[PDB]
């Protein structure tokens, strides 16, 4: 009579452009109406030009990012060069799938730039379904922000248009995004790590959130 | 789970005279019948029978697992095999599946050789189930109508009887006891085994 | 008299040793690598005129992007032939990419190897030609039956080996042409063949840079390549 | 949603785009049509993982079986795999359901799978929460050797009509066509708005009433 | 690893079979005799240093009620394959809730030593085995040999000078004879394969009295006899 | 004579045929060498190229951050030594987010020899291992067909062997407290020594790792430049 | 839900079945294959329930018994392929339960023509007619009424007419489409039907 | 010995197991299968004593599906057991793909598992050459052959057994494609009865079609043996 | 492996050396005739003498029931032919089991030579040194003998005789034997092959043991000869 499943909530947003891709998500770990620590991070970086999030169970999602990164490494051990992004997405569609009847608590995005310089962002559930995208979040903000993606993104039931974007602007929609996630909603966080991709490597950079 | 295909055996001794009894009801969904031919009694060995009642499929499995240990019985002994032997095997394999059972509350019914010339014994005996045991040294009456049957004999049985008394008072038994069953009858057969004969009649009874 | 895993005094298994032996005898055959792809092919040695010849194939396909060139010990062959392409497949589900072709060899000689407990009981006796395309580049790969796997600019197996490799030392050069290549490894192939070089008398597959499919030429790509083929 | 009818040019095959987490929308393009071989499709419902998966195996023993006997596999065959498969994993919670379509050298084949190992030969099947209107708009509207141009537009508009009495349809619609040499995807993804204000509401004035 | 050390040799014979036999013929004798009301075994025991006790060694014993045994051979393959007819009278007791015909339990004892020479990585049974016991069919009295191969007799003797024993018992047997003169017979065979002199404690016995339990005769009975 | 038949017979002198033979296998196989200084192990070898058509063979590995192998006797066995050895500090460094201790993948790959030189029906691996790492201190390790391990300073495995261990323990003294490149040279004049039939940039391998230092292969023109080096 | 029906005297066999494939609320075609499983010889598996526990197990009994008379070159005998039905049935039912309905009929020449009724329970015994499911109910006591001994093969059809009439007149799932199959004279005949 | 190898590589590098599974084969009778257009022909020699021996009981010739058919030489035990083998693997291909097996799917499978009895411990060879006669998915006939070591190969026509290469190099000079049923049962009579006494009773043929095999009967077999006896003389 | 005996493992000539020692040990063995008759199927046999105190009264050693309609004579090791009797019997009875209806004598013998042939073949076990006359009557084939080995092989016989001068036997069946014969005849047939085979004029009661199988009364049985009926055999063969 034990229920091996928690919520420890979370959020995390992810967005793409024409070379690069920006993931964010928030630094905090919790239970239901109470907070373990301030900084837990839940992006790990698997290659040099990839990076995995997720949200919900945090021991789930430490042993699954621990998993997929010793499979890279033991792919490009044998094989001898870095796995691509769509290549990461189905071993991780195949080792979701393989707990099927005892399912991760893990809803996971994948992040990076493909090998013809492509900013790719797959989400998944948490049984194995995985789509490209150019705009998802996941955890118990999803159902706040996906609308707010929606309008900025795609920009259906609007008339006049403006699809001229760049990386500041997308970055500071970002940070304007995991804000109002942290006002309106409990689980969110107090600090976030907005990871950006670029042909040129990887930078990430820390911003500060409520605290309540 | 016995009320699906409903039935009952029946089984009386008397003077060097033995006989044995059933109904030819096969039912489904307790209140309509498909058949009435379905005998429950099976001839096992030339003076050795067995009544099994209870669900259809558990009765026929039985059937073929009792025949495959029987007749590897007689074949490497080479000689006809006893009752006593046959009612604790029987025992043995309904204790075998004590979880999960065979839902049949089976009889058996023949001659005890006394070899010396030869004197034929009465045999009878019922069990549960799993096998619960249990000699009677006269009627015998196993399954969902046992009530009725329990009731008729006590008032029927006159202790050591003629054959042709013997058929009367088992027939008269399991007819009174299937008419006031409602998913038990559909005709019957008597068997009425002697050493030196087998008599196998069927009843004009009450089958509709 | 001894085991199956019994070592020499000079160190070596007697039993791939003897392996080693039967891929002496067989189907001579032939590679070659360039820039523009990769080429195999194979003597076709026909047995008397009343079997088809359709069914008596010697160059399969691992892959789509992946050809073989047998020799020795042939169900054994078609045994490993079969473990490769399942394990091939295997990788395409697991991974969307296609499999490199030396993880395909490795795995190859990982299979070849099993009779020693460290199931199968003998070695397989193969001796396997293997040619792809890969993210990498065309390459072609040589395997026998002691599992170390070398990898080639020009090779060949079978009877007729010895000299095949001497002329294609003596006539191969790097920077060349796929045609180039096409009548270099015909040139070869007659030069060590018994009987006279015709159609039905060879066979022939490639794999393109461009295309990363595998295709096996027919009479018409052959007769064509045939007539175009200096003596 | 998932349809597919057979016609005198071959098999058409039509599919929306939502994705359901519940009463909230994950995505809303999606890609419910795998090319199983280059001449058999097969569409997707139910679980989303579940189905995805065992296309993409039943796709990987295809290939194992072409690739041994050097012979292309009928849609038959590919259909009793799958639901021997699936029948292995009964009373476990998989709900699969598929319509395998495509041609091979008896001809023209579309079967029906389930998790239930239901396999069904057909000429027209739909499997979703909108088979139902799909399927009263098709026997309505379905004719043998009608063009290729009224079968694309039968499709969308069974697609189209749908998604209006589903919440869980919806998105675009993506109708394929099978032929004999292979497959071409006469549209991609096409929105269902334009689509509505173009067939059922054409003047837009007033909200429509229904 | 599992490999058959028996196995078959031109002309078969089955050699590791026929050193059984050899094995066999040079035990210490044992014998039996089936009269009209009973059933006798009975083997001599070597004649012992003084601090050997009979009372601890049993050539003769019982498998059950009215089934007794005696050998001639190895004694341990006798302990092992008695206390595995133990077990099958037993399981037969279980099932049918009565005591083990002496035909089947002969039929799967002989099915074990068949096992036994068949069987890879092991070596035939160096001892015959002499079951005796009654049932609703008569009396019965039967022969196991290291070839799993099983004899009906109803007199029969084993060990060395067995040919002789054999002529011996013949010349003085008939098919209506009494108990006591069987028990007579078998004193006088063993007494004429010996070669020496006989006593209490030297000589063991065991028979079946009517349809009544199986019995060992304890040394006053035998001294008893022998006067 | 005759207790050449198995693994498990011991002969009247006391010793194990088999294993010898395995190490035999060893000792004809292709070139090897390596050397530490203070914080920096150094690895070559000389990949074997059997035919002008032929490209030259892979002898040095890598098998996890900060660990390397180098290769002589029997390829297949390497090949299982090696995916041993890889699974060994991935699974470590995924259950405890952390390096292996090196010396305990050594005892588990010698008692992985162990398990096979002992019981019957197996053979022992025709194959030693060249182990190079940095664990908080260079160090080079050995393994022999036999259960069996040790440590050193500088090592040479199979073909001209002697020349190699001529040399090194000419210059043993010389190889601690020295730069990188001069110990990269050393190893070249090693290995050059193993020659006795010239080195060039496609026939030899070189790997190197130290303090903030990886695994990583020399690349063509670096080598090329050492070559020059030693040449000159 | 599936109806089956069996008819059974001298010098004939029918049986008979509705043609839907009930899926949900709909049906997915009116022309179903499912349930009939023809047997090499003069032998007919027909069965009722879920689809699939009707193709695995009725594709597994025909393809077994098709192993038996391939590799012993003889007819198996009716009654063996009753039984052997009926047991493997039974094994079935005690670990992963095959929900589904039988009816075997053929031909022997030491029996003659016999059928067999069977439940999903293996509850199996040989009658001269029968059915299965809840039509079962509206088309047994017609087929007690009309059957009668030196019957001929017109009349029984005229019998599962009768039937048919009854199933979509009263019957709550109106049944309109069938198929028989009909064995008599060493021949196998199908027909269907459209009341 | 359980599990452990038996058959291995000589110093010349043959599996001399093989080999002596091959003389078994060549010692067992002979066999012959020819085809044209979309029929076969399969033919097999007998030998009983008269009087005694039963001919009904021989099961040289069989079918083991509704169109598969095969013809052994060799070792009749190990036929029996291999038939038996391609039996069950016949019905479990046609309930995991719902189309009948076809030939070369069955000629691959007996190649394999003879492969498989040669490459692993505790089993020595299959003694027997088989050689399968059925139709292709496509309905093309095509007959196929096996050898023990899992060689397979499709031909026109070819002969096993006692005296193969002489019955094969006879059928090299007479073999004709799409010829009529009575010129394949003629063809098969006169290369069957090369190497074997001239006799009705010494061989029993079958032609197989898309219907069913169809025994020839002793009638036409006894005017085929009449026929040739009369050709030669 | 230094121990191993070579058992599954083929000669140069391709015979195993195995099941030829084993086919040694049936020639040497006692004789045992076969006949087909129109009224049943018969299977006498030799008895060999080892004592003349052995039970003459029922011990039939040499000719058992697999079965009410199959029954078997044995001609080579006993115990090696009694563990194949309880198999064959176990296969009846399953199937029995499994079909509810009696085996067919060629799918008997089948299983029987299925599982001899499989110690031939795998592992490294001997091969069992027995071969049956298998008889009996099914409605399939009627009355029908059968001749197992030890290497798997069976082959259907009208009449036929194994063992120790099974040639004159055969002989004796070839010369005599007709199609369509009686009971009576055919036991006389097999009284004057054994005493062929066993070199004396006259056959010895007690040296003999006869046995036969019809299907009288639409009911098969099984008769197995006594004493006394044996003795009127042999005073009709010596009337004859
Ligand atoms: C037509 O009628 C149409 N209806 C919908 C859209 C209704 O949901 C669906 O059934 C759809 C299938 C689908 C979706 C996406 C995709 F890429 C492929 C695909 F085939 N069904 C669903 O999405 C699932 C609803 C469901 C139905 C039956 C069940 F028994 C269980 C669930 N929802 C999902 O698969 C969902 C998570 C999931 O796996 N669940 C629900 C918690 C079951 C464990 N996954 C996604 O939505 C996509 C991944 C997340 C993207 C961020 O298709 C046709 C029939």
């Amino acid at each position: 009579r034990w229920y091996p499943y928690i919520d420890n909530g979370g959020t995390v947003i992810g967005l793409t452009g024409k070379d690069y891709v920006i993931l964010a998500a928030d630094t905090r770990l919790s239970l239901s109406y109470s907070i373990y620590t301030r900084f837990c991070p839940k992006i790990s970086k698997l290659t040099d030009k990839c990076i995995i999030g997720s949200s919900g169970m945090q021991s789930d999602i430490k042993t699954l990012h621990s998993l997929l990164q010793k499979k890279i490494q033991l792919f490009v051990l044998e094989h001898s060069h870095y796995p691509d992004i769509h290549v990461i997405a189905r071993l991780l569609c195949v080792i979701l799938y393989s707990r099927r009847f005892f399912p991760y608590y893990a809803f996971n995005i994948l992040a990076g730039v493909d090998e013809n310089n492509k900013g790719v962002l797959y989400n998944y559930d948490s049984v194995g379904s995985y789509c490209e995208a150019t705009h998802s979040c996941v955890g118990s903000g999803s159902q706040l922000i996906l609308p707010i993606l929606d309008n900025r993104v795609e920009q259906k039931n609007q008339l006049i248009k403006n699809t001229n974007f760049n990386l500041g602007d997308d970055i500071n929609f970002v940070k304007d995004a995991i804000t109002s996630a942290t006002e309106r909603d409990i689980y969110t966080g107090d600090k976030t790590l907005i990871y950006v991709i670029d042909k040129m490597g990887i930078n990430v950079n820390t911003l500060d959130l409520k605290q309540d | 789970i016995y009320n699906y295909n409903g039935g009952c055996v029946l089984g009386m001794s008397g003077s060097n005279c033995v006989a044995i009894a059933c109904d030819l009801r096969l039912g489904a969904n307790t209140f309509t019948t498909v058949s009435t031919k379905f005998s429950k009694i099976f001839k096992m060995n030339n003076n050795v029978y067995v009544g099994l009642s209870g669900l259809a499929t558990d009765i026929q499995t039985l059937y073929e697992i009792l025949r495959y240990r029987v007749n590897l019985y007689e074949v490497r002994q080479d000689a006809e095999m006893d009752v006593e032997c046959f009612a604790n095997m029987l025992s043995s394999i309904l204790y075998s599946n004590r979880f999960s059972p065979y839902f049949v509350n089976p009889i058996v019914v023949g001659f005890k050789l006394k070899h010396y010339k030869v004197n034929y014994e009465p045999y009878l005996t019922a069990y549960d189930l799993i096998g619960a045991k249990c000699e009677t040294r006269d009627f015998v009456v196993n399954g969902v109508t046992s009530e009725q049957l329990f009731g008729m004999c006590e008032s029927l049985y006159v202790k050591d009887q003629d054959e042709n008394g013997l058929f009367e008072t088992i027939s008269q038994c399991l007819l009174s006891a299937l008419d006031r069953d409602c998913i038990s009858g559909w005709g019957a057969e008597v068997l009425v085994l002697t050493p030196e004969k087998i008599i196998k009649k069927k009843l004009k009874a009450r089958m509709d | 008299d001894r085991g199956v895993n019994t070592f020499s005094p000079e160190g070596r298994l007697f039993q791939v040793e003897y392996a080693l032996g039967a891929i002496k005898l067989g189907s001579t055959a032939v590679g070659i690598c360039v820039n523009d792809g990769v080429i195999l092919a194979s003597e076709r040695r026909i047995s008397s005129t009343l079997i088809e010849k359709d069914s008596v194939e010697k160059l399969l396909s691992i892959d789509d992007h992946i050809g073989c060139a047998m020799s020795g010990l042939m169900a054994d062959a078609r045994t490993l032939i079969d473990y490769a392409r399942v394990e091939c497949n295997h990788y395409k589900f697991i991974y969307n990419e296609n499999i490199n072709i030396k993880s395909c060899v490795e795995l190859i000689s990982e299979l070849a190897l099993d009779f020693s407990n460290l199931i199968m009981s003998r070695p397989f006796g193969v001796a396997l030609l293997i040619g792809g395309v890969d993210k990498n580049g065309p390459c072609l790969w040589y395997t026998e039956p002691s599992g170390t796997n070398t990898r080639f600019s020009a090779a060949s197996i079978g009877s007729a080996q010895e000299g095949a490799e001497l002329l294609l030392q003596e006539n191969y050069k790097k920077d060349m042409t796929f045609e180039q290549a096409e009548i270099l490894a015909l040139t070869v192939l007659r030069q060590v063949m018994e009987d006279k070089l015709s159609t039905s008398n060879v066979e022939i597959c490639a794999i393109k840079k461009s295309d990363q499919t595998f295709y096996k030429y027919n009479t018409d790509d052959i007769s064509r390549i045939i007539d175009v083929l200096p003596s | 949603t998932t349809l597919a009818f057979k016609f005198k040019d071959g098999i058409i095959v039509a599919v929306d785009s939502r994705a359901s987490m519940g009463s909230f929308i994950s995505s809303q393009n999606v890609e419910k049509i795998i090319e199983i071989n280059k001449n058999i499709l097969g569409t997707m419902a139910g679980g989303a993982a579940d189905c995805l998966y065992w296309e993409k195996y039943l796709g990987k023993i295809i290939k194992i079986y072409e690739l041994r006997n050097n012979e292309k596999i009928s849609v038959r065959a590919a259909s009793t795999i799958l639901s021997n498969i699936l029948y292995q994993y009964k009373g476990y919670g998989l709900c699969c359901g598929i319509i395998l379509s495509g041609y091979d050298h008896t001809g023209f084949n579309m079967f029906y799978v389930d998790d239930s190992g239901k396999k069904v030969e057909g000429n027209l099947f739909s499997c979703g929460s909108g088979s139902t209107y799909a399927y009263s708009i098709l026997d309505s509207a379905y004719d043998y050797n009608l063009n290729l141009d009224q079968a694309v537009e039968l499709a969308r508009n069974a697609i189209y009509h749908a998604t209006f009495r589903d919440g869980g349809s919806g998105g675009k619609v993506r109708v394929f066509h099978i032929h004999k040499n292979g497959y071409d995807k006469i549209i991609e993804g096409e929105d269902v708005f334009d689509l509505h204000y173009h067939y059922t509401n054409p003047e837009q004035k007033d909200q429509y009433v229904m | 690893y599992s490999f058959s050390l028996t196995t078959f040799s031109p002309t078969g014979k089955l050699v590791q079979i026929e050193y059984a036999l050899n094995r066999v013929s040079s035990s210490s004798p044992a014998l039996g005799i089936r009269a009209k009301n009973g059933v006798i075994i009975a083997t001599e025991k070597k004649s012992p240093n003084e601090l050997i006790e009979e009372n601890s060694i049993f050539k003769i014993q019982q498998i059950s009620e009215h089934i007794g045994i005696v050998y001639a051979g190895m004694p341990g393959d006798f302990r092992v394959l008695l206390k595995r007819a133990r077990k099958e009278a037993i399981r037969y007791s279980l099932q049918y809730g009565s005591e083990i015909l002496v035909k089947e339990l002969v039929k799967i004892i002989a099915s074990i030593v068949q096992e036994f020479t068949q069987t890879g990585g092991v070596r035939p049974f160096g001892l015959s085995l002499l079951i005796c016991g009654v049932d609703v069919y008569g009396y019965h009295l039967y022969q196991i040999d290291p070839s799993g191969c099983y004899f009906n007799w109803m007199a029969t003797c084993v060990g060395k000078d067995y040919q002789n024993n054999m002529s011996f018992l013949e010349k003085r047997y008939n098919k209506d004879i009494e108990i006591e003169d069987a028990i007579h017979t078998a004193i006088l065979t063993l007494k004429e394969s010996y070669e020496g002199v006989l006593n209490e404690k030297n000589i063991e016995i065991g028979v079946a009295y009517d349809n009544k339990p199986f019995k060992i005769l304890t040394q006053n009975e035998i001294k008893d006899y022998l006067i | 004579n005759l207790y050449d038949t198995d693994n498990i017979i011991y002969s009247p002198e006391g010793r194990l045929y088999q294993v010898e033979y395995a190490s035999e296998a060893i000792k004809q196989g292709t070139c090897a060498v390596a050397i530490k200084s203070k914080d920096y192990v150094v690895v070559s070898g000389l990949k074997k190229c059997i035919s002008k058509l032929s490209f030259p063979q892979e002898k040095i590995f890598k098998i996890d951050d900060y660990i390397g192998i180098s290769m002589s006797g029997i390829t297949s066995d390497a090949k299982v030594l090696t995916k041993f050895m890889q699974n060994e500090c991935l699974s470590h460094k995924f259950l405890y987010n952390e390096n292996i201790n090196i010396e305990s993948l050594v005892r588990s790959v010698a008692d992985k020899y162990q398990k096979n030189t002992q019981k019957s029906s197996k053979r022992a691996f025709g194959v030693g291992l060249m182990i190079a790492a940095y664990h908080n201190e260079p160090c080079i390790f050995e393994t022999r067909p036999n259960g069996s391990y040790f440590e050193y300073d500088a090592l040479s495995f199979g073909a001209r062997s002697h020349a190699s261990k001529t040399y090194l323990e000419k210059n043993l003294h010389l190889f601690e407290e020295c730069s990188l490149e001069e110990l990269i040279l050393h190893c070249l004049k090693a290995l050059k020594c193993s020659l006795s039939s010239e080195l060039t940039i496609s026939n030899t391998a070189l790997a190197v790792v130290g303090k903030n230092h990886p695994w990583q292969e020399i690349s063509s023109l670096q080598l090329e430049e050492y070559l020059s080096k030693v040449k000159m | 839900m599936d109806t089956l029906i069996g008819l059974r005297g001298n010098n004939f066999v029918v049986l008979a079945a509705d043609t839907y494939s009930i899926n949900s609320i709909i049906k997915l075609k009116n022309d179903d294959n499912t349930k009939f499983y023809d047997i090499h010889g003069n032998k007919c598996l027909l069965l009722g329930g879920s689809i699939g526990d009707r193709l695995q197990f009725g594709e597994f009994i025909r393809k077994n018994v098709h192993l038996y008379q391939y590799q012993n070159n003889t007819d198996m005998f009716v009654k063996s392929f009753a039984f052997f039905t009926r047991k493997n049935l039974a094994y079935y039912l005690r670990r992963n339960p095959f929900e589904v309905n039988c009816l075997i009929a053929g031909y022997d020449k030491k029996d003659g023509y016999q059928l067999y009724w069977c439940d999903y329970l293996s509850n199996m015994d040989s009658v001269n007619k029968g059915a299965h499911g809840y039509g079962a109910y509206l088309v047994s006591a017609i087929l007690d009424k009309y059957y009668h001994e030196n019957l001929t093969v017109d009349e029984a059809l005229d019998i599962f007419k009768l039937c048919f009439e009854e199933l979509k007149k009263r019957f709550l799932l109106t049944q309109i489409n069938y198929e028989l199959r009909i064995m008599y004279d060493n021949k196998v005949e199908t027909q269907y039907v459209t009341v | 010995s359980y599990d452990r190898a038996i058959t291995v590589f000589s110093p010349d590098g043959h599996l001399l197991q093989v080999e002596h599974a091959l003389e078994a084969v060549k010692k067992g009778g002979c066999a012959v299968a020819i085809k044209s257009s979309n029929f076969a022909v399969l033919a097999v020699e007998k030998k009983n004593i008269p009087k005694l021996q039963n001919p009904k009981t021989t099961e040289k010739l069989i079918k083991l599906d509704e169109h598969n058919c095969l013809a052994f030489a060799g070792l009749n035990a190990d036929a029996r057991v291999l038939v038996n083998k391609t039996r069950l693997e016949c019905q479990r291909y046609y309930l995991n793909m719902d189309e009948p097996a076809p030939v070369d799917y069955i000629a691959k499978y007996v190649a394999k598992v003879q492969q498989k009895f040669t490459h692993r411990g505790g089993v020595r060879p299959f003694g027997i050459a088989t050689l399968i006669a059925g139709f292709k998915n496509n309905k093309e006939i095509c007959i196929y052959q096996t050898e023990p070591s899992g060689i397979y190969a499709a031909w026109k026509a070819q002969a096993i057994g006692k005296n193969a290469k002489i019955v094969q190099e006879f059928l090299e000079k007479n073999y004709q494609e799409n010829m009529e049923q009575k010129d394949c049962i003629f063809l098969a009579l006169k290369a069957i009865f090369e190497v074997v006494e001239l006799s009705s009773k010494n061989v029993e043929v079958a032609l197989l079609t898309e219907k069913d095999l169809t025994f020839i009967e002793e009638q036409e077999i006894n005017s085929m043996v009449e026929l040739i006896d009369q050709e030669r003389t | 492996r230094r121990y191993d005996s070579r058992t599954t493992t083929f000669s140069p000539e391709g015979r195993l050396y195995q099941v030829e020692y084993a086919l040694e040990a049936i020639n040497n063995a006692s004789i045992t005739i076969g006949l087909i008759t129109k009224d049943g199927v018969i299977l006498g046999a030799d008895k060999v003498f080892i004592s003349k105190l052995i039970d003459k009264a029922n011990n039939y050693e040499k000719i058992y029931k697999i079965d009410k309609h199959i029954f078997c004579g044995v001609a080579g090791l006993n115990a090696d032919a009694n563990i194949l009797i309880n198999q064959s019997r176990l296969y009846a009875q399953r199937y029995l089991y499994n079909y509810n209806e009696v085996q067919p004598v060629s799918q008997l013998v089948v299983q029987i030579c299925d599982i001899k042939q499989s110690y031939t073949q795998y592992g490294g076990l001997r091969p069992y040194g027995v071969s049956f006359l298998i008889g009996g009557y099914d409605t399939k084939d009627g009355y029908q003998l059968y001749h197992t080995d030890p290497s798997g092989n069976y082959s259907g016989w009208f009449a036929t005789a194994i063992g120790t001068n099974n040639l004159t036997a055969s002989s004796v069946l070839k010369q005599e034997w007709k199609n369509d014969m009686t009971l009576e005849e055919g036991l006389l047939l097999a009284l004057k092959t054994l005493a062929k085979s066993t070199d004396t004029e006259i056959p010895k009661s007690e040296k003999i043991e006869l046995a036969y199988l019809t299907n009288k009364d639409g009911e098969v049985y099984q008769k197995y000869l006594t004493e006394k009926e044996i003795e009127e055999l042999i005073k009709l063969y010596t009337q004859k």
